[PDB]
């Protein structure tokens, strides 16, 4: 199956965000950190291994899917390289995110950062790092994430995603 | 100094 | 009780506008150094589009505010509301911000000139020290 | 806790912890801290395929409390939900060294 | 009311959303390789930006008139709000004041001294340049 | 320690008061190690005017291997220093706040470290190092520092957008007061380009941002504070310049509640005056400014004069035609902005109606700025 | 200036550029002026990494004081003796400065306690940027107790004002550098290759250790090398997937998910932390010069 941005119609003041990634733990870490600060709207959090997902009916649709990719194993970037073949062109249009982590301790990293920066600007897509390990920088992250899921999803007036698309362009 | 002042009100 | 649902309407109407404009734009464009100067300049048009459309309805609320308020002067006299403290304050703290905006502006218009008189001083010193050590270096 | 959560692959992740419990029992392992494996098996992967001669390796597992590390592998998502029958039979064959041929 | 209008335009929005959507919904998925996504997803973007241009010129300004009474609530709202936007703008405006009195004082004693060892230097120099 | 010992022509030790090293200035005998010197004033005097290769290869050097080794998040997750990266910072900043110059080891360690950075741990110690980056062309360091400044200012709450536009108006300040010692003395014409780009960059960041946070004052106040900064280069630092903040930010301040947005607006519009004015006359002695920016300027001062109290509120920005309000309901609006009716001066009104030629009382409030304006348009 | 392309040689290292391919190191005989025994003694000894800032104002006239002040030095601080030697034949091109050697000797000849290594080899990215008052010797290696290496850093960061560094090597280089020593010709086998992996498992520990006969990991080198004389990243990738793919196949346990630590070859055997061990005196040079490039890349 193919995942698709306009399948199902909006629910009423209702974010949904989805997290692929191989580490379970840190997956959990990042949704109950974004979960436990409130905002105005509704949060909901998916996790998930690799795409495609199982199939179901009641899933509504997803607005933002972020990429997370461990620089430690090579296993999560092979992981996230063949899940990059199902969902179609229309969903990269500022709507696909990139978390690098383990960035931090140099020696323990087993990929090159410009590997993983030819990734992202091939599919034309932010990217950002951040230590999941620790509690304070993982709080900023998770923060920083839910303004962008709210910039996603439609409820700031005058911004939509293709602008955030070139809001966060880089110059080279 | 001001970036002590906003800092201490942003704790706060 | 009306309040809440009046701002929750007001809330729906909003995100649906953003949401319809969004499946419309979709569904109408459903129907390599040479691009991105066109990208640039649609940007630049969509982006002044849009400043000129939030100023127009900026003013028009602006001015239906205003006249509501002026309709309306009497009442807002005798028996006005809670409103009274919040302006008192408002009257209160405009006088301290515009004495600390003056203060402020003096202060840095004397630092100006202090960081300027300390440049030219340096500026003077680096080259009179320099002909002294080269001088002083040849004997 | 946190019904807003949606844990999607929940069957797999099931289904895995049932093939662990099964396999590696409930009891507390006995205490282990060395295995090794010798290998004389062909290479079978366009590479070295008109090989005939077996390719010859030596492996060590070694930890301070081994048989309890094995146990944590499948839940961690770092090897399959079955594990293979060499690391497995450690106890049930009483043996310690192991020899693979062809 | 204008609530009765509001709600109206609302499933009116909501049954032009769902129109549009089963419309979209007949056309085919494309997805990528890593060979040719840059130019695909830059045609793409190029095609959306022009139709996003279309679709915002044609918008234009709702009147919607409303009644008096929100506005009065609005506008309380929005002076009440202004009220701890003051006074943080005050509480700023202080210790950037004090800030800069500080760093004026600091800068006063720096120029001395700095005129101080400018002037000794020069006099030095014309003391070893007389001989 | 951190910082190395202080260890040793003229002897290093007789050295401890001011007259000793005014009398010795020209020979001085230099420490092993120059981490000593970042903290005593006496040896910072005399570096101030030395411009030697080795002593700078050494300095930094040093500078760059220390920052290196201290930091927290990169190269080692070493929570444990703490404090004492703050302390060093803090050191760092108050050195290079004198000599009125900063190192090419901060510059290198920000280049370094800024990608990876959260905008949490350090944020006051790194905004401060910004403001002391060395004059140079704006294409080549913008890829460096600005992207991933924007990405970081786009997704991050207000107030590290006020503390970056705070370092924003610092570093334009100080490239302005390098730059303009420069003509006592690339040409005049290619190093201003540099600092248009950057007034054109935060102008686009400031409107930015100003749509994104739904309007709010408190960021409109620091956008102000920074346009104050910028209205004044032709007459601070008598350099050729004059450039125009963008529509979105006068029709965002002028059609505010608050009355202290439209003081600064007013004293800000001024400004704008007078720089004009200077400026036009020289231009004929110096004799190529744009006359494109004194259309806008007239438009812009029309607008604001026919709100005021020309009850022409209907200029080129605002092009609302009347039969929306024919519709709607509104006969007087002409007068309806006017200084009696403006919804900011709403409290002033209800003050003085307790108690006609009540200008007085406004300006005895404090309304200086809204003196300074009527004085010159008048007159 | 110096300064200014300094800078721009710093700014220029970005992540956009692809970084190159890597030359087949090539056995080469060493130059006949240097010492046989000296040679013999470096090998088959354990050495500790280290990057060094250039020093400033060094002279190569003057050793025998230089000896004299670090053995008074090391009196103070604590029937040994201090020796400063200079080597003959470890630079790579004429540019590059001379090496030398700094050792403890306990008098009773006597016993060598401590041994100091300063070396440059194919530096010419750093010459560039310095002016003539420094020595750029980027490369430190250490061989004895960490207790006079301190000390010996201690004095010559008060004497020549120089910084020492520890050096690091991850993952990813141990990788290439397996690659690239496996592709090496040899005539005669000595050692097994083996690879050391930790797995991550934080509530528990565990290791794996994979030794593999030398004909046949050459052989399968040959199956997947296809480019004549240069190494690409592919080429290793594959090298990699193979061995992943085998211990798949017997153990269902993902090895690509866990992070190598420890290398060893015929040609020379290497740590994570900043070990390195030289087994072969002709393939001397290319290590050499792998380690200058990463302490020179580290130190800018």
């Amino acid at each position: 199956s193919v995942l698709r941005p306009l399948d199902k119609l909006p629910g009423l003041n209702t974010a949904t965000i989805l997290l692929v990634g191989t580490e379970d733990a840190l997956l959990q870490q990042l949704a109950d950190s974004m979960l436990k600060e409130d905002c105005a709207s509704e949060l909901k959090v998916h996790l998930a291994k690799s795409l495609p997902l199982p199939s179901s009916v009641n899933r509504p649709r997803i607005d933002l899917i972020v990429f997370v990719v461990n620089l430690h194993s090579k296993y999560s970037l092979q992981n996230t390289e063949e899940s990059l073949r199902h969902v179609d062109a229309s969903f990269f249009l500022g709507k696909v995110c990139f978390l690098a982590t383990g960035a931090g301790r140099e020696s323990h990293c087993s990929i090159h950062r410009h590997t993983v920066v030819k990734l992202a600007h091939t599919y034309q897509s932010p990217l950002l790092y951040c230590d999941l390990e620790v509690e304070g920088f993982r709080a900023t992250m998770a923060q920083r994430l839910v303004r962008v899921l709210q910039i996603c999803a439609g409820h700031v007036p005058g911004v939509s995603a293709l602008n955030l698309l070139s809001l966060l362009r880089s110059s080279e | 100094g001001v970036l002590a002042h906003l800092e201490r009100l942003e704790t706060q | 009780c009306s309040e809440d649902r009046m701002t929750l309407l007001l809330r729906l109407r909003a995100q649906t506008k953003q949401q319809l404009l969004e499946y419309k734009s979709m569904v109408d464009a459903s129907e390599e150094k040479q691009i991105e100067a066109k990208i640039e300049d649609l940007e630049n048009e969509i982006e002044e589009v849009k400043v000129a459309f939030e100023i127009k309805k900026l003013a028009l609320d602006r001015m239906r505010l205003s006249t509501a308020l002026k309709k309306n002067l009497e009442k807002i006299s005798r028996q006005s509301s809670v409103l009274m403290d919040n302006m008192k304050h408002l009257l209160e703290l405009n006088k301290l911000i515009m004495k600390s905006q003056q203060e402020s502006w003096d202060l840095e218009e004397k630092l100006l000139d202090i960081r300027k008189k300390r440049l030219q001083l340096k500026q003077a010193s680096e080259s009179k020290l320099l002909e002294i050590q080269t001088e002083k270096n040849k004997q | 806790m946190d019904s807003r959560i949606i844990h999607e692959n929940i069957v797999e992740k099931e289904r895995v912890q049932r093939i662990t419990q099964e396999t590696f029992g409930d009891y507390p392992q006995p205490q282990l801290e060395f295995a090794q494996y010798k290998l004389e098996t062909k290479f079978k992967s366009s590479i070295l395929a008109e090989r005939e001669e077996p390719l010859r390796c030596l492996i060590k597992f070694s930890s301070p409390h081994l048989l309890e590390a094995l146990k944590s592998l499948a839940p961690a998502g770092i090897a399959d939900a079955p594990l293979s029958p060499l690391l497995t039979c450690i106890p049930n064959k009483r043996m310690n060294y192991f020899k693979i041929r062809d | 009311n204008t609530e009765e209008e509001l709600i109206r335009e609302c499933e009116e929005m909501w049954k032009d959303m769902e129109e549009c959507q089963n419309k979209l919904s007949l056309i085919g998925t494309e997805t990528l390789t890593d060979s040719n996504a840059q130019l695909s997803l830059l045609i793409m973007q190029v095609k959306c930006l022009t139709a996003e241009l279309s679709q915002w010129q044609k918008k234009t300004p709702e009147t919607i008139p409303l009644t008096e009474d929100v506005l009065i609530t609005l506008g309380k709202e929005e002076f009440q709000k202004l009220r701890q936007d003051l006074e943080m703008v005050l509480s700023t405006k202080e210790s950037k004041n004090e800030k800069l009195k500080e760093d004026l004082e600091r800068e006063q004693r720096w120029l001395d001294e700095q005129q101080q060892i400018m002037e000794s230097l020069n006099v030095l120099h014309s003391e070893l340049k007389n001989k | 320690s951190v910082i190395p010992v202080l260890n040793s022509s003229f002897p290093l030790e007789q050295l401890q008061s001011f007259p000793q090293l005014l009398q010795n200035i020209h020979c001085l005998e230099l420490p092993s190690q120059m981490g000593s010197v970042l903290n005593n004033s006496l040896l910072l005097h005399y570096i101030n005017c030395v411009r030697d290769e080795p002593v700078l290869l050494r300095f930094y050097y040093w500078l760059s291997q220390t920052l290196q080794e201290e930091c927290i998040w990169y190269k080692v997750n070493n929570y444990e220093h703490g404090k004492e990266f703050t302390n060093f910072l803090d050191t760092i900043i108050r050195a290079e706040c004198f000599l009125q110059e900063g190192f090419y080891s901060c510059e290198a360690f920000l280049y370094k470290s800024l990608p990876l950075w959260d905008g949490l741990c350090c944020r006051s110690q790194f905004l401060q190092l910004v403001s002391w980056i060395p004059f140079s062309s704006f294409s080549e360091v913008k890829p460096l520092l600005f992207d991933h400044l924007a990405q970081l200012f786009f997704t991050s709450t207000i107030y590290f957008k006020c503390s970056v536009l705070q370092s924003l108006k610092e570093l334009l300040q100080n490239w302005l007061l390098w730059l303009s010692m420069d003509i006592h003395m690339t040409t005049l014409g290619g190093s201003m380009n540099s600092v248009s780009k950057l007034i054109h960059y935060v102008g686009w960041l400031s409107t930015t941002a100003m749509r994104l946070e739904s309007n709010n004052t408190f960021l409109l106040h620091f956008i102000l504070d920074f346009y104050e900064k910028v209205c004044d280069i032709y007459i601070n630092y008598n350099l050729p310049l004059v450039v125009l903040f963008p529509p979105g930010i006068f029709y965002s301040a002028l059609l505010s509640l608050d009355t202290s947005i439209l003081n600064q607006l007013c004293f800000i519009m001024h400004r704008y005056r007078k720089n004009l004015t200077a400026a036009k006359k020289n231009e004929l002695v110096q004799k190529n400014f744009s006359s494109k920016t004194y259309q806008e300027f007239n438009h812009y001062l029309t607008s604001m004069v026919g709100c005021l109290w020309t009850s022409k509120p209907f200029g080129k920005g605002i092009y609302i035609d009347p039969e929306i309000l024919e519709k709607t309901g509104v006969a007087e609006y002409k007068n309806s902005l006017n200084v009696v009716h403006h919804p900011s001066f709403l409290s002033y009104a209800v003050s003085f109606l307790l108690q006609s030629w009540y200008l007085d009382y406004l300006f005895s409030q404090g309304l200086q700025g809204l003196k300074l304006f009527i004085r010159s348009s008048v007159h | 200036p110096l300064q200014k392309r300094l800078e721009s040689v710093r700014k220029q290292s970005s992540f956009i550029l692809t970084p190159p391919r890597r030359k087949i190191p090539q056995c080469s005989q060493l130059q006949e002026d240097v010492d046989p025994q000296k040679v013999a003694f470096l090998l088959h000894k354990q050495w500790t990494l280290y990057s060094l800032t250039p020093l400033y104002k060094f002279s190569y006239s003057n050793l025998k004081e230089y000896s004299r002040l670090l053995n008074a030095f090391i009196v103070a601080e604590k029937n040994i003796k201090v020796i400063f030697s200079t080597l003959l034949g470890m630079k790579g091109t004429q540019r590059d400065p001379e090496a030398f050697l700094v050792q403890i000797v306990s008098k009773s000849e006597g016993k060598v306690l401590w041994t100091g290594w300063f070396c440059c080899v194919f530096g010419d990215s750093l010459l560039e940027t310095v002016s003539e008052d420094f020595t750029c010797l980027p490369l430190f290696l250490a061989n004895g107790a960490e207790s006079n290496t301190a000390i010996i850093g201690t004095w010559f960061q008060k004497t020549f004002d120089c910084y020492f560094s520890p050096l690091a090597i991850n993952a990813f280089n141990l990788s290439w550098m397996a690659a690239m020593w496996t592709a090496c010709k040899m005539d005669h086998y000595v050692a097994t290759t083996e690879f050391l992996w930790s797995v991550p498992c934080s509530p528990q520990s565990l290791d794996i250790s994979f030794a593999i006969h030398p004909e046949d990991a050459k052989a399968l080198w040959d199956s997947v090398h296809k480019t004549p004389g240069e190494v690409t990243q592919e080429e290793v990738d594959l090298f990699m997937d193979c061995l992943y793919s085998h211990f798949h196949r017997h153990f269902k346990i993902h090895l690509s998910a866990t992070r190598l630590v420890r290398v060893s070859t015929s040609v020379a055997s290497a740590h994570t932390d900043g070990k390195i061990k030289i087994l072969c005196h002709k393939y001397l040079i290319g290590v050499l010069a792998y380690l200058t490039e990463l302490a020179i890349f580290q130190i800018e």
